[PDB]
């Protein structure tokens, strides 16, 4: 048993026709103090997976090292480490899910909520959630903490069920994610303007976008 | 308890009161609080009295063995480390609050050690219930590089401040002067309170108490 | 005759495995020498790089144990490195526990006590090395202390180790018989190194280039080894007088 | 690494001999001569500083060791084995005695503790016996002055005077003639220097001899153990 | 609940001229219920006397423990333990249970057989030594004993003068404590004779 | 591996004997003779020191007779160091029993304990046995005066009179000849010394070569007293009995 | 406590106040909170005095042993050892440590390790109770690649304010300058900094 | 005699014969080499084709440690794998504590101390491999070779196994004819040649060439296997030089 000290807020994500998008702001809060403004919370693993992490930042850094170490270990005695025997999103997730549930069961949890987003060998979209309790679930849209309450309602209007995924393009999906990030900045007291976004597509591969900002902000109704 | 120490020109002067208490009762009026660590290092002790006695004795014993193996006099830094590291390990539960003072090959050194394992290295220190009363005297009158008899007087004056103004402290004043050329263990240095004189004799005369039976055995 | 295979007494009161570990000491065919100045302690050793494929910078039997302590080994490199790593660990632990830099003689005694254990316990073999420790101790001044596979140790005014140790020892013995002092009466370490090299040349009867020697120097608050070019400067000065 | 030597390396032979103890005693025989003499008002112990090289500083190698303030020790045989016994003897005098009773052990009990350690090397798994014999001299309040010998077996005996190692047979005979129950400490030091001269080949002076006493207190007490200086020995060698 | 006042009882010791005295009450209870009026609290190991107040199971356990230790001491040392040495043994033994202590208040008393010097000492439950010349007190009526001893006591008393002083100290202190009394014992100890006297006191 | 160097101290021979026990008994046969004699009013323990020089400090010396508690003593034959290990174990068992039951340990129970320890070294552990044989002289309020012996095998037996160490064959014949059941302590003292005087490998039996002790109830108010004889007292009893 | 480390053109400077408190009582008014773990790797200590001393002593040991085997450690390596101790023992420790060091390759570097045991590499860092009061000031006044005299002034002004408002901070302002030139210790007394 | 029956026993010479017997297992194995170049290292090995049934390119012998160190060995292949497994544990614990990837000299002593430990007790066997290894760290390129005794040194070129004398002679020519240094792509070609020339000592059975390399310019200081066109280019160069 601990308590989280330096924390990260919402990680949001969705599926689209060819792949998945994931996003998270660059803030490390220290309670109400907006302490660290340059924290990356999307951590890529290979060229087919991005792990988005919210919650305790020291435990995030620990998980970051576990994944870095996992890549090293998979390369060992593996001539197909950059091909058929590369790490898959489903492998990376299952590992983390095992760790998270083991740690909760020893009463010493990793104080995080994690979304693993990626594309599999056969082109299938992978998107799954896991948290400090070992609870796992998948859905066309996934969001942690605050984003579950505000981002999901907006993102579900684009993809409400499984049959909407082939109808959704990467442009429509990216707009929705960036729109949701704006809404979270208006309304989450522990969020920031600056964020990172990652697209993992089955054709164009991993695109990682840094130093994005929330823009087109409506404040004019305040003056009245 | 009021314990204190100063660094003076030639070395170290340590000081202590002599009151041991249980509850609000005084168990011992002339109790020794300045402990031997090595021939060139002594330690004043405040806090839980047993913890104070056993902690100094264990580190004194281990330094004796250390000093026999190396063949040279021990240092204050090693006494400081051994006490520090032990008190830290026990997370405050060993309630020893020490003033450690001695004279090395590297010169005179004075430390204060806290129950949780923190140490401050300083030219003057005070500890125990009477540390504020004693520190007031040092803030008033201390200066660096004092002569011996001046430093003795300042420490004595600081312990006295504790004796009179703090109810936890009392009895006599013990000093320990440590320099390169000598060690002067002054017990007592001062007797600031005379023992109260009794005006009557309340002792009973023989055969006053009522006995049931008696037995005598020789040795 | 299993009293020759493990560390138990023979009928003569001898430990043959200890004696055979002493013979492993010379397997490298390298001679070392150590001397003391006023402010310094100097240790020199032969350097032999037989293979052209070897990186000569990595061929060394001198070790920086702590900042103040240096150690030269006579014996095979695996046992030398075993001893080096332990002495480094021991010197670090000492400073942490006791708050001052481990003295040279205290490390020597510690390594000697470990060596003794291998002579009494059967499952451990002795290391086939002689360890010469050097420093400028802050209490005892310039210091040389040596350890062997028996677990013996002693302080030295000067010393020598290797196949031709007796020749070097007598050369040094004769110099100190003249001067009637326990050290090299010299201000600079540069001249003490020059003395060390000069008296090894005389004793062994061989000339040296910059790549044939390996030098270590202890001063107050640091021990360091000389580079090839630092030795070359030393060899030039010897030749010029 | 498994320490698989969980079995005794010292065993009884058909004749009833413990080979490794006898062989350890042979190692003690080869070692340099040391001796001890007990006076009425003190005890003396002495040995030769056999220097391995003239370049070696023999002052650094102490054959005579302080165990407690009132107890000293000297040996014949293997020096590294002696060194680790002195280390353990000093430690056991604190752990199993001083930290319990608040005073140093009496001579006989410290001797008994050292004997125990030596016995264990004679029976435990995977160890040879210690290759030394010790001579422990000491004083304590209730027993007075005393001198003990301790052998590789763990066996110990109290002595009025004795010698061990190289020339011990000749040295014991010399002491038998000179010893009486009315010796003063100075008379015992005089006899010790005479006895030790017989076994020494080369130089015989304060730099090649190591000699200590258990005597009066040198200023809670002062220590009764005192190691004589190089000068103090030489003074007595002129009245020899 | 408080282990030091379940069973109740007291011990006091004093020095005199070439003599010491130690005394104790006889009560053992379960708080209000008086159970035994024959529970002595003073024991001896050779010529060294040990009084113990506090939780009665620990009083008994420590007595048995110090008998054990002093017996082995005598076998090995070939002499009886002295008060100064025994005091250190008590302190060591109590402190080795520092974080799970015996709930006791021990008191040493005796005459050093070699020097002839009278000796007393007291300890807290974790072994800190009160090393006073005048007097040592312990138990549920310790405050009461401190007051009695401080006003009655004076140095260098002859054995039978000292008897009256320690006895009156014990009796009057016990009568102001609910958990003490029910009888009392007084030992007068000299260099080679010991007089043990049982006192007549009020049985409430 | 290590198997190569293992003596295998806890095995049977083809004949069904324990090698190391047999060889330890051979070791003990060379040790100085010790004799125990039980009378109706006490027990005598006598034992012969060995090698001895004029320079051995006798009055502070103890190689043969040791005290286990106030009621029980032992005479040793064999390795003195080995004996002292066992003696300190026995001294503890006696005090454990006293602490547990608040009564002094019965003699047989102590003896069985030590004898069980010795047995263990013959059956497991791979260590050499203890090269020691004890004569136990003791008293308790069940069986009164008792003599026992134990040896490296861990076997123990009870005796009216017994010897261990050197020349036991000769010593046991001489005891068997002159011992009687109604005998007293003063007579048993005389028998013990006479037996040693004949079986000794020395030229003559003198005070400086002997350790001697008695366990008498012969005390005021029927209580057991152990008397370890001083050098001067052994010299007196040698003159009294007419050996010197 | 008020502590800070600031990178500049020639290297890095550490700064600290000197107050140590036991409730309202100032137990040590001349405290040295800048401690040396290697020749040119130092740290600032805030939190439990016992915890930060125990940690700093262990780090000093680890880096001494690193040096014996692998030569001079990087500032990053020192920070990692501090992190490892602080993170793995987070439940038993109260330590907020700033690590600052000078390499020749990397120049000046500052790593901060807050309560969680996370690591953050930054151009400058502030920490301790008194740091809350100077976030505004430090953010507005910090520039990269300042000179030595500018960085000494930036730290002196900043800690002067932290001391002024925080009762837990006070006494002298100590500083430690880390450059290629070596190690310089600076001190600034109340009479100097209070009038700023 | 009997001094050679147990490991960790000194003979009267001062030798540990069991270690010297392990060397015989190393001398029995296939040829493996290492070449230090300008900004890195190259490793190559002879893989004997016992049968046509062996799948080409599948039974890989060279092993990676961390991401920047390459290891190759001659002798008992399982003993080599055991040592690399330990190497990986050592490199992992170093990086865990100190953050930076393990330096090559640091890594060399980790293997060295572990191999040396297996000459200290009779309850373990010495390693039956000589191991050639190295890579690129902060201080540049390093090549090492580690023997059954625990002995290791740094090398310009290194070779072990049945063809070691043939290889050593070729390595000595390169050192003399290129004092300014050898490039990484040159070293790959030369490595191929030296394995082909050293194959004359194992000439009965035909073989398969395997090469790997770390270079600051050519691989970003990471260990990679030489594959495809670059491998075929090295084989063609080697085949031309023997003819
Ligand atoms: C000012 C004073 C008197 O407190 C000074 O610090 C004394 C120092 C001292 C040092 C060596 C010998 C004698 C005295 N300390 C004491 O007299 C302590 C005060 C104290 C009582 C209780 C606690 O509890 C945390 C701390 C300090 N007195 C004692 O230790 C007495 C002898 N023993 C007890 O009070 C019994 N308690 C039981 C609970 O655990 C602590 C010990
Ligand atoms: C702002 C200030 C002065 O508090 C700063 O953070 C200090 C940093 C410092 C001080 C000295 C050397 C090195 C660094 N910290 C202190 O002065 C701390 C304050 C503190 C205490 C306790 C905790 O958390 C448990 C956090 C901060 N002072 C101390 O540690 C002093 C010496 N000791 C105590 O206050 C005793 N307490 C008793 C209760 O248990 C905890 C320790
Ligand atoms: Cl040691
Ligand atoms: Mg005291
Ligand atoms: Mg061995
Ligand atoms: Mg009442
Ligand atoms: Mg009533
Ligand atoms: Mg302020």
């Amino acid at each position: 048993t601990q308590q989280p000290i330096v924390t990260g807020t919402s990680v949001i994500s969705m599926k689209y026709d060819n792949g998945v998008i994931i996003a998270a702001d660059n803030l490390g809060s220290y309670g109400s103090l907006l302490r660290f403004n340059g924290v990356e919370r999307l951590i890529p693993v290979g060229d087919n997976t991005v792990v988005g992490i919210s919650g305790d930042i020291s435990d995030m850094q620990h998980i970051e090292r576990l994944l870095k170490d996992l890549v090293t270990e998979n390369a060992y005695d593996n001539p197909l480490a950059d091909a058929e025997e590369a790490l898959e999103p489903s492998y990376i997730f299952e590992y983390l899910a095992t760790v998270m549930y083991q740690r909760r069961s020893k009463m010493n949890p990793l104080w995080n909520a994690i979304i693993v987003a990626g594309v599999q060998s056969n082109g299938d979209q992978f998107l799954r959630y896991v948290n400090l309790l070992g609870v796992t679930y998948s859905s066309p849209t996934l969001a942690t903490g605050f984003g579950a309450h505000m981002a999901n309602p907006l993102l579900r209007k684009v993809v409400d069920r499984e049959s909407d995924i082939p109808k959704t393009t990467v442009q429509v999906a990216e707009e929705a994610i960036v729109n949701a990030m704006r809404v979270l900045y208006y309304r989450d007291a522990r969020s920031s303007r600056n964020f990172s976004l990652a697209i993992i597509d089955k054709n164009t591969g991993l695109t990682f976008k840094k130093n994005l900002q929330v823009e087109n902000m409506k404040w004019d109704f305040a003056k009245d | 308890t009021t314990i204190a120490g100063v660094v003076y020109k030639d070395g170290i002067v340590l000081g202590a009161d002599t009151r041991a208490t249980e509850g609000m009762v005084v168990a011992d009026k002339n109790c020794s609080k300045i402990h031997f660590i090595s021939p060139n290092i002594y330690c004043c002790g405040a806090g839980t009295a047993a913890d104070t006695d056993m902690t100094t004795q264990l580190i004194s014993s281990n330094l004796e063995l250390h000093s026999l193996s190396t063949g040279r006099l021990p240092r204050v830094v090693t006494a400081n480390r051994m006490l520090k590291q032990m008190l830290f390990r026990y997370q405050g539960y060993i309630g020893a609050a020490l003033v450690l003072g001695g004279v090395d090959v590297t010169g005179p050194h004075l430390y204060s050690i806290y129950p949780h394992g923190s140490t401050d290295k300083l030219p003057y220190v005070t500890m125990g219930s009477g540390s504020l009363a004693a520190m007031a005297v040092f803030e008033d009158k201390f200066r660096p590089d004092m002569e011996e008899e001046e430093a003795k007087n300042l420490v004595s004056e600081a312990i006295a401040a504790g004796i009179f103004n703090d109810l936890g402290s009392g009895g006599n004043i013990d000093l320990c002067v440590i320099s390169k050329n000598k060690l002067d263990f002054l017990r007592p240095y001062t007797v600031p309170n005379k023992k109260g004189t009794r005006l009557g004799r309340y002792r009973c005369e023989k055969g006053t108490t009522a006995v049931l039976t008696e037995k005598i055995t020789p040795l | 005759g299993y009293d020759r295979h493990i560390t138990i007494f023979s009928p003569e009161g001898r430990l043959y495995q200890v004696e055979y570990a002493f013979k492993a000491t010379n397997q490298t065919n390298i001679n070392s020498l150590a001397v003391r100045g006023k402010d310094c302690t100097v240790v020199i050793s032969q350097k032999k790089v037989p293979d052209k494929l070897l990186d000569p910078t990595t061929v060394s039997y001198i070790f920086c144990i702590s900042r103040t302590i240096g150690m030269v080994v006579n014996g095979p490199i695996p046992d030398a490195r075993n001893a080096a790593l332990r002495a480094k660990a021991e010197a670090a632990e000492f400073r942490y526990k006791y708050g001052y830099d481990m003295p040279c003689d205290v490390l020597a005694k510690r390594m000697a006590n470990l060596s003794q254990i291998y002579t009494q316990r059967a499952y451990m073999r002795p290391l086939g090395v002689i360890l010469t420790f050097v420093s400028v101790d802050e209490e005892l001044g310039p210091s040389i202390y040596k350890t062997d596979p028996a677990g013996y140790y002693v302080g030295y005014k000067a010393t020598a180790t290797g196949p031709k140790q007796q020749e070097i020892t007598t050369n040094l013995e004769n110099h100190f018989k003249k001067s009637k002092i326990d050290h090299i009466n010299e201000e600079s370490w540069e001249k003490v190194v020059e003395f060390a090299i000069t008296h090894m040349i005389d004793a062994l009867g061989t000339e040296f280039s910059k790549n044939d020697l390996e030098v270590g120097v202890a001063t107050k608050d640091k021990f360091f080894t000389l580079s090839a070019e630092n030795i070359e400067e030393r060899l030039v000065a010897i030749a010029e007088q | 690494m498994t320490d698989r030597y969980s079995f005794s390396l010292t065993t009884f032979s058909p004749s009833g001999k413990l080979g490794q103890i006898d062989y350890a005693l042979t190692a003690v025989k080869q070692g340099v001569t040391s001796l001890g003499i007990k006076a009425t008002n003190g005890v003396v112990i002495a040995t030769e500083k056999k220097s391995s090289s003239p370049l070696a500083m023999s002052e650094t190698l102490s054959k005579v060791s302080l165990l407690t303030p009132d107890i000293g020790a000297v040996y014949s045989g293997m020096g590294p084995d002696y060194r680790v016994l002195v280390d353990k003897s000093r430690k056991v005098a604190h752990t199993s005695y001083k930290r319990i009773y608040g005073e140093y052990p009496p001579t006989k009990l410290l001797v008994s503790e050292v004997a125990k350690i030596m016995q264990e090397a004679t029976q435990s798994g995977g160890v040879r016996p210690f290759g030394v014999s010790l001579l422990i001299a000491g004083h304590d309040e209730f027993n007075g002055f005393s001198l003990y010998q301790v052998d590789p077996s763990g066996s110990y005996f109290p002595w009025k005077a004795t010698a061990i190692g190289k020339g011990s047979v000749a040295a014991k005979t010399f002491l038998e003639k000179r010893w009486n129950d009315e010796l003063e400490l100075e008379d015992a030091i005089h006899i010790a220097l005479l006895t030790l001269k017989e076994s020494v080949e080369g130089e015989f002076n304060g730099d090649t001899i190591e000699l200590a006493i258990i005597g009066d207190e040198n200023p809670d007490k002062g220590p009764r153990f005192r190691k004589l200086t190089s000068q103090e020995i030489n003074d007595r060698l002129e009245a020899l | 609940s408080d282990p030091s006042s379940i069973n109740g009882g007291i011990v006091v010791a004093m020095t005199g001229k070439d003599c010491v005295a130690i005394a104790c009450d006889l009560r053992l209870g379960s708080q209000s219920l008086g159970v035994s009026n024959k529970f002595e609290k003073i024991f001896h190991y050779g010529h060294v006397f040990l009084g113990i107040t506090g939780l009665a199971t620990d009083v008994t356990t420590l007595n048995e423990m110090f008998r054990y230790k002093t017996n082995l001491y005598k076998l090995k040392e070939e002499r009886a333990i002295e008060p100064e040495t025994f005091t250190q043994l008590v302190s060591s033994s109590l402190y080795e249970r520092r974080f799970g202590p015996y709930f006791v208040g021990p008191v040493v008393a005796g005459i050093n057989s070699k020097s002839g010097k009278p000796f007393i000492a007291g300890f807290d439950l974790i072994g800190c030594i009160d090393e006073a010349k005048d007097f040592i007190v312990s138990g549920t009526a310790s405050d009461q004993l401190f007051g009695m001893c401080e006003s009655l006591y004076e140095p260098n008393l002859e054995p039978e003068d000292l008897f009256e002083t320690i006895s009156q100290a014990l009796l009057n202190a016990a009568d102001r404590d609910a958990l003490s009394g029910w009888g009392a014992v007084v030992y007068i100890i000299k260099k080679d004779e010991v007089v043990k006297r049982y006192l007549k006191m009020r049985q409430d | 591996g290590s198997r190569r160097y293992d003596s295998r101290t806890t095995i049977f021979s083809p004949e069904g004997r324990l090698y190391q026990v047999e060889y330890a008994l051979e070791s003990i046969s060379h040790a100085g003779t010790a004799i125990g004699i039980m009378a109706s009013d006490g027990i005598v323990l006598a034992a012969e020191r060995k090698v001895t020089s004029t320079l051995l400090e006798q009055d502070t010396s103890t190689e043969k007779l040791y005290k286990l508690n106030d009621k029980i003593a032992v005479a040793v034959a064999g390795l003195t160091a080995d004996a002292e290990i066992l003696i300190n174990t026995a001294r503890i068992h006696a005090q454990n029993y006293l602490k547990t039951y608040n009564e002094d340990i019965p003699v047989e129970i102590l003896v069985r304990r030590l004898s069980d320890i010795k047995q263990g070294y013959t059956q497991h552990g791979g260590l050499r046995p203890f090269g020691v044989s004890f004569i136990y002289a003791g008293y308790d309020d069940r069986y009164g005066y008792q003599l026992y012996t134990s040896n490296p095998s861990g076997n123990y037996t009870g005796w009216k009179a017994i010897s261990v160490g050197a020349n036991t064959s000769a010593a046991q014949t001489l005891l068997q000849m002159d011992y009687k059941d109604d005998m007293k302590v003063d007579d048993a003292i005389e028998l013990a010394l006479k037996t040693l005087s004949k079986t000794t490998d020395s030229s003559a039996l003198t005070y400086d070569r002997l350790e001697f002790a008695t366990i008498r109830k012969g005390a005021n108010d029927g209580e057991v007293y152990q008397k370890i004889f001083k050098p001067q007292e052994i010299k007196d009893i040698l003159v009294k009995t007419g050996i010197t | 406590t008020s502590i800070m480390a600031v990178t500049f053109k020639d290297g890095v400077i550490l700064g600290a106040d000197s107050r140590t408190t036991t409730g309202a009582y100032i137990a040590n008014r001349v405290t040295d909170k800048l401690t040396r773990v290697h020749d040119k790797i130092w740290c600032c200590r805030s939190g439990s005095a016992a915890d930060t001393q125990a940690i700093a002593d262990i780090v000093q040991y680890h880096l001494e042993l690193y040096t014996s085997q692998y030569g001079t450690p990087s500032t990053e390596t020192a920070a990692s050892v501090f992190k490892e101790l602080c993170y793995e023992n987070k439940d038993n420790l109260t330590a907020g440590i700033i690590v600052a060091g000078y390499d020749d390759k990397n120049k000046g570097e500052v790593y901060t390790i807050p309560l969680g045991g996370s690591v953050h590499k930054l151009p400058y860092a502030i920490a301790g109770s008194g740091s809350t009061f100077i976030y505004g000031y430090c953010d507005k006044n910090f520039r990269e690649n300042m000179s030595k005299e500018e960085t000494v002034d930036f730290i002196k002004h900043s800690l002067s304010q932290a001391i002024k408002w925080d009762g837990s901070s006070g006494g002298v302002i100590r500083m430690v300058v880390l450059t290629a030139a070596g190690v310089e210790r600076l001190i600034f007394y109340p009479d100097e900094y209070e009038q700023l | 005699t009997g001094y050679d029956l147990s490991n960790s026993v000194f003979s009267p010479d001062g030798r540990n014969f069991q270690v010297e017997y392990a060397v015989k297992a190393v001398e029995n194995g296939t040829t493996s080499i290492g070449i230090k170049c300008n900004d890195g290292v190259v490793f190559a090995v002879e893989k004997l084709i016992t049968s046509k049934l062996l799948v080409p390119q599948k039974n890989v012998k060279i092993q990676v440690v961390d991401r920047h160190i390459g290891c190759v060995y001659s002798g008992l292949i399982p003993d080599g794998r055991h040592l690399v497994n330990r190497g990986r544990e050592e490199a992992a614990s170093f990086k865990k504590l100190y953050k930076t990837p393990i330096p090559i000299p640091a890594f060399a002593d980790r293997l060295g101390q572990y191999v040396q430990a297996h000459t200290l007790y009779n309850s373990v066997r010495p390693f039956g491999v000589s191991t050639i290894f190295g890579g690129v760290d902060k201080n540049g390129a390093h090549l090492y070779m580690l023997e059954p005794s625990g002995s290791y040194w740094g090398y310009k070129g290194a070779a072990t196994g049945k063809g070691r004398q043939s290889a050593k002679a070729e390595l000595e020519k390169l050192v003399d004819h290129h004092p300014e240094g050898l490039s990484a792509r040159e070293a790959v070609k030369q490595a191929a040649k030296i394995i082909y020339l050293a194959h004359e000592d194992n000439k009965e059975k035909d073989f398969e060439l395997e090469i790997s390399w770390c270079s600051l310019s050519e691989t970003n200081g990471l260990h990679k296997f030489v594959k495809g066109d670059l491998l075929q280019e090295a084989i063609d160069f080697a085949q031309k030089e023997i003819n």
